[PDB]
């Protein structure tokens, strides 16, 4: 494997629950000016949601109200990108977003 | 970097269980989440846990760990790419001397709470017709006392069961010992089968060195402007708390002093008593670190 | 594990949690090595061909689930009570529900005793009061199901038309059921969804079949399922008799769905249409696919 | 092993949109103003179908691109619109994947600018004009057909049922072929209220 | 797992007995202003019950009445949210309610 | 190893590296002991004779490949996603590609689910998130394939002739495919290559057969393989119906090759011809044969 | 120390926060966790003030087994694990030996 | 996958009919009058192409439905016609399967 | 194996991510003036990318 890739992962969504990614799960070394975003997608390539993470010195934090993540369905794709200063974005975690909740 | 610096070995992190005891409780007893008292950090055994007494020195106490493993083989790789630990079985055995009720109950897998001694104290403990599958809660706590700062290192097993019982030989020069092996099962209520913990002033000294949390670098103190009363009453004394930057209370470790004992007299534990109206300086020091507080005293 | 929860609802309404959170609360746990539980057994047909044998289609087989349970308690009397209750939770004539709940929802399988259970060890079970029962259950309908989706369209107009949203999220085709009130003339969709099972996959893309005119009180159940008769009149009338060799032929193919049109004409008092769409899966759990 | 790799013979494709549900949906990729810059306006005051536009709660000018791409250079876009205010509505043809260079037809509604223009895009939200402007009043439920014909290299707009070109242009300098077959819509308003916005949209390959 | 997800769980209910979740299992650091919210719903989604726990410095305690929990049948869905001060609710536990009682 | 790469391309187009460089990146690796994978199964026929049994012929058989894969991930939710994707990559009705890449090139085999997969261990798979799936797939076409070699010849003349260089470098006979435009009378070669299957190996050394005169718009495909009707017209006309009971009889035998002649007559517009020579092999890798 | 205990218990104790008085409790995981580490086994032979550092590099090691530990009132508690080396794809070897 | 693939339902259609071969063909299904109600008339007396119409040996009225359906509601039909004599000729769009309701 | 040969290796690409091969993967001694280039082609041999 000459070129490294992302890591396949899962996200959990719940109705009425805040969508949060703790910073200790995204610990790293991020210089000031480092950005990070997360994109949800359906099977056709359309964006179901775009969010920006709070990048601190040694962690990235995601926190969204349940209203924002209400419309993302179970089984959607997600990508997480970190853009270091003066560098192109790179994908850290790609994967799927499951909905862990009581089904009706 | 030289070899000694690269090795960075610490002898103080070697803990020798100089003393050790095993406490068993019935399965109805609330399991021990931790052995550290929330008040002063001393050793706190939950109610219902009774000690088994002495046990053989030479046999010691053996904690057995057994791994069941499975190698995963790849078609395009000669060696196994991965291995999976299906389960880890934990047991422990020891050779206990005393002939008390809980020891005999464990040995015979019977409840002897209804055994009534005869007119002259004699008892008879019949073995059950069918062996009874009884579970207990075990605490194996040992003390290493160095420089009068003990380290209590303990194993909590919320569910243990007699797995086997070694043959006992009667010799006219040795006391009768019972040597059981106890297997630990996973308790659903607490979510683990075995846990290991440390406590004590010595462990408080060694937490940062061991690498749990963060190193102690700032010695903060309780709000530095407490108001105290000279006259006897509710506010004639005030307690001060000395904490580290890593959220650890260092009040027992630090040394309490008062620059002006006339205003507020400070005790070793950290209690300032109002003696004369004015202002006093209270200093708690630990190595290089120190904390200060200006106490107001009113008549 | 907390990622998977297996429950049984007996024929008498008893609830057992055999695996997952809360397992063994009713005294019965599930033993490992359960067979024909995940994938629906499908056999493929092959006819002789120029290069060996040529694929000729597939047939799904009924499930034969052989599993085992532990009935356990500390006292033999209560163990006997639990064992009797477990036996009461099963039958041959009528089926009991077996639910698997995961992050993909809850899907159930209707199973019945294929043969008599094999209980206990070699000695009498009152010694241990903890004994295994070997269950050989069968699923006549081998697909794991969810609760069917039901839609209602009522109208007071003589002539009206509606669009029912329909979608097959499962991996197997499903057969739609209609409940039509009377009187009135109904026209129902029979879209092929590209199914060439009658060599008319795109000729029947927008196929609609007109049911026979219904007299008063002749409420009809129109089930496309091959197991049951298509037209069933509630009053016993031979409604299929006046239907002239026409039928619902096509299931809802996986991954397909649209707003299927339902039309009602000549209805003096309006009419009501109920659409039931089953949710069949071949696995207890699976991520959505499209 | 392949002698040549040839682009697959992609057939003619058609798409529809009506804006009846709650939100916009993933088939409309927002552009210029980023994600969450589009919304649905009910227009229940005039008793009409819901339309798609910018979310005026936090935006004024917004562009959207169809998620899929046309398979041929020639294209037909049939748009049924509403005029509930003043503004500019752009039907975007032959755009790239970022709507940087494109042809388009602009419907301007206003006190003195009830007109239609042919536009060439410089970014999703910035554009320049080509040719003159034709006077055109737009009423609720008006249907406009914007056809780009590749053989004649022309962009034309027809109104209602008549087949005579309401507006026309030819020879405009916009790249075509692969990578320039994306369609879309754009809305530009000075106020924070809906102007001219589509309630129905259809796209079809070829003319 | 990158996001915080609810844990699947079951709640036992008994007729004529008081519903109670002991505090020693809902442990965790709860700052002043924290609240807890246990929601019971049916297959459709209709709210069968809303209960508020009495949070403490380190525990959340639930204690209801048999009259309160009478209307909840077996198989009813539940979810337990915790709302930290100035924060959105977060679903600690979701799952199902079983009844441990003489069946009728 | 780096000398061998194994890939799966599912019915949905998903790409999986089962073995070789980059194996397990999608979570699924290949377990050892895969059978009926290398050599195409062939059965030989024997008839009683004076000295025992005499050779009566050979028949190739379909492949029944039973192989195990291992789906793994650190967390059970992502493992469940991986397992669901792997299951979605398979079907009974439609085939998925299985590509083997070596220094001899890349050869693919189209396989379909012969029966239901057998997943997981005895306990629930969420404990380990690392579970084996036993797949019993089948290859109706048992030969390994490379991309076919295609040649095109166009002419504006009313009457013309061309020669196509053709050579079977594999170990099994391959059946040629032609695509001929219309109108025009084509004469195509059906050389025996010394094949004595009809006892005419030397008589049919230079055999040529004339297609029926094609009318305007009736471009034809002439596939010599026996799984397919020989003549099929684009506009649906019955060309083989017009063609008087003739057929293409001979495949291109291994090790044989020549400049086969194609003749076009009575073509006022001038027509085009395309020759497709398949590249079938009996093993996933093999040195070229001469 | 923390890395020794993490290796022994097959758990990540980075989130373990000491109590108010420094006490910690390390629970064994629900299911043992398959964790891989990178190992450097470096030894030094001091000869005439010209040391020889001979080392083994194992880019991927896993806890294979753990022997029974006996508590004796005269000996410290020792953890004796066995670590098995696997081949790392990025570096292409399982074990290397070097001198310096 | 849905980005790259194009579903058969989501594709514009284009159909032609010439009748120059003097046969009905398999793409026209008779309606109303049943099988065999259509025919081809040469019109050889005038310089004209053959035209499709009713089978005047049996019927004076007839209907034909193009075997396949359109993929969108908006539709264009182009008919080159011949006025041989007196009659009514209907071009039918937006028809159902049995051509019961349509515009024309 | 008398002659030097390439190693069959795979590459990973992600949409929206910067393609990168770390230096420590392409090790070895390279004198001054050495030039490396990566060429991507399709199934027919047509070049669809080239990087330095």
């Amino acid at each position: 494997m000459l070129s490294t890739g992302p890591i396949m992962e899962t996200l959990t969504l719940t109705v009425g629950s805040a969508f949060e990614i703790p910073g200790w799960k995204l610990r790293g070394e991020y210089p000031a000016g480092t950005t990070s975003h997360l994109v949800f997608t359906d099977a056709a390539g359309g964006t179901l949601g775009e969010f920006e993470g709070t990048v601190s010195a040694k962690e990235i934090h995601y926190l969204q109200a349940p209203d924002d993540v209400k419309n993302i369905p179970h089984g959607a794709n997600f990508q997480l990108f970190v853009t270091y200063p003066s560098m192109q974005p790179q994908c850290l975690y790609f994967g799927t977003a499951i909905r862990k909740e009581p089904r009706y | 970097t030289d070899f000694y610096t690269i090795k960075d070995a610490q002898a103080d992190l070697a803990i020798a269980p100089l003393n050790l005891t095993v406490l068993l409780a019935p399965y109805s007893t609330t399991p021990a989440t931790t052995l550290e008292s929330p008040t002063d950090g001393s050793l706190a055994i939950p109610p219902g846990y009774k000690s088994v007494g002495h046990f053989e020195k030479q046999a010691g106490l053996t904690l057995g760990n057994e791994f069941d493993s499975k190698d995963i083989e790849a078609y395009g790789e000669p060696e196994p790419i991965r291995t999976i630990i299906n389960k880890r079985t934990t047991t422990f055995d020891f050779a206990m001397y005393q002939n008390q009720r809980n020891v005999l109950e464990l040995i015979w897998t019977q409840d002897f709470s209804n055994i009534q001694p005869s007119e002259f104290g004699g008892i008879v403990l019949e073995a059950p017709k069918v062996p009874k599958n009884i579970y207990y809660r075990a605490i194996l706590v040992g003390m290493d006392d160095r420089n009068d700062r003990p380290i209590w290192l303990y194993w909590l097993m919320p569910k243990v069961k007699l797995d086997k019982l070694d043959n006992q030989t009667l010799n006219d020069d040795n006391v009768i010992e019972y040597k059981p092996t106890l297997k630990a099962f996973r308790d659903d209520v607490v979510g683990y089968s075995v846990a290991q913990g440390f406590a004590g002033p010595g462990w408080r000294d060694l937490v940062a060195t061991a690498g749990f949390g963060e190193a102690l670098t700032a010695l903060t103190i309780t709000p530095g402007s407490p108001t105290v009363t000279v006259a006897t009453g509710a506010s004639h004394t005030a307690q001060l708390l000395v904490e580290g930057d890593n959220g650890i209370n260092y009040t027992p470790d630090v040394v309490f002093t008062s620059s002006a004992p006339d205003k507020a007299s400070v005790s070793a534990a950290g209690l300032v008593t109002g003696v004369a109206a004015g202002s006093a300086t209270i200093t708690a020091t630990k190595g290089a670190l120190t904390a200060t507080a200006t106490v107001t005293v009113t008549a | 594990t907390d990622f998977l929860k297996i429950e049984l609802i007996g024929r008498d309404g008893s609830h057992w949690v055999l695996s997952g959170p809360g397992m063994g609360q009713q005294g019965v746990t599930l033993n490992p090595n359960l067979q024909q539980f995940y994938d629906a057994p499908v056999k493929t047909l092959y006819v002789p061909g120029p290069f060996g044998e040529e694929y000729a289609g597939k047939r799904v087989q009924r499930r034969e689930i052989v599993f085992s349970v532990q009935a356990y308690d500390e006292d033999p009397d209560t163990w006997s009570t639990v064992d009797s209750l477990w036996r009461w939770a099963w039958d041959y004539d009528e089926e009991s529900e077996l639910r698997v709940s995961t992050s993909d929802g809850t899907r159930f399988l209707k199973v019945r005793l294929m043969e008599e259970p094999k209980p206990y060890y070699e000695k009498d079970p009152h010694i241990t009061a903890d004994n295994p029962i070997v269950m050989t259950v069968t699923a006549t309908f081998p697909y794991w199901q969810d609760e069917p989706e039901e839609l209602i369209w009522t109208t007071l107009s003589t002539e009206d038309m509606t669009r029912f949203p329909v979608r097959n999220d499962g991996d197997v085709p499903v057969w739609l059921k209609w409940t039509l009130t009377a009187p009135g003339l109904w026209i129902l969709p029979d879209f092929s969804w590209g199914n060439d099972m009658y060599s008319r996959g795109r000729e029947d893309l927008g196929r609609t079949v007109a049911m026979p005119e219904l007299v008063a009180g002749e409420h009809v159940s129109v089930d496309s399922d091959p197991r049951v008769q298509t037209l069933i009149a509630v009053n016993g009338m031979p409604t299929q008799n006046r239907w002239k060799g026409n039928d619902l032929l096509y299931p809802l193919m996986p991954g397909k769905g649209a707003e299927i049109p339902v039309q009602l004409k000549n209805a003096p008092e309006g009419g009501a249409c109920k659409l039931t769409r089953p949710r069949w899966y071949s696995r207890p759990w699976s991520r959505p696919g499209v | 092993p392949l002698s040549t790799v040839v682009s697959p013979e992609d057939s003619a494709v058609q798409y529809k949109a009506n804006f009846v549900g709650q939100y916009i949906g993933p088939m409309w990729k927002p552009m210029g103003n980023g994600w969450g810059s589009l919304g649905i306006h009910t227009h229940a005051l005039i008793s009409e179908a819901p339309s798609m536009g910018p979310n005026y709660s936090l935006f004024s000018s917004a562009a959207a691109r169809w998620l899929w791409s046309m398979n041929m250079d020639s294209v037909t876009i049939v748009v049924r619109v509403l005029n509930v205010g003043a503004g500019k509505f752009n039907v975007i043809v032959c755009a790239d994947y970022q709507m940087q260079t494109y042809l388009g037809i602009q419907f301007e509604t206003g006190i003195s600018n009830n007109k239609v223009h042919v536009i060439t895009g410089d970014g999703p939200l910035n554009w320049g004009y080509q040719g003159d402007a034709v006077n055109n009043t737009t009423a609720n439920g008006d249907v406009y057909t914007i056809k780009y014909n590749d053989l004649l290299d022309t962009i034309s707009c027809y109104k209602g049922t008549s087949l005579t070109p309401l507006i026309e242009a030819s020879g405009l300098d916009v790249p075509h072929g692969e990578g320039f077959r994306y369609t879309g819509l754009a809305w530009n308003t000075a106020l924070l209220s809906p102007g001219v916005e589509p309630t129905a949209w259809e796209a079809k390959d070829g003319v």
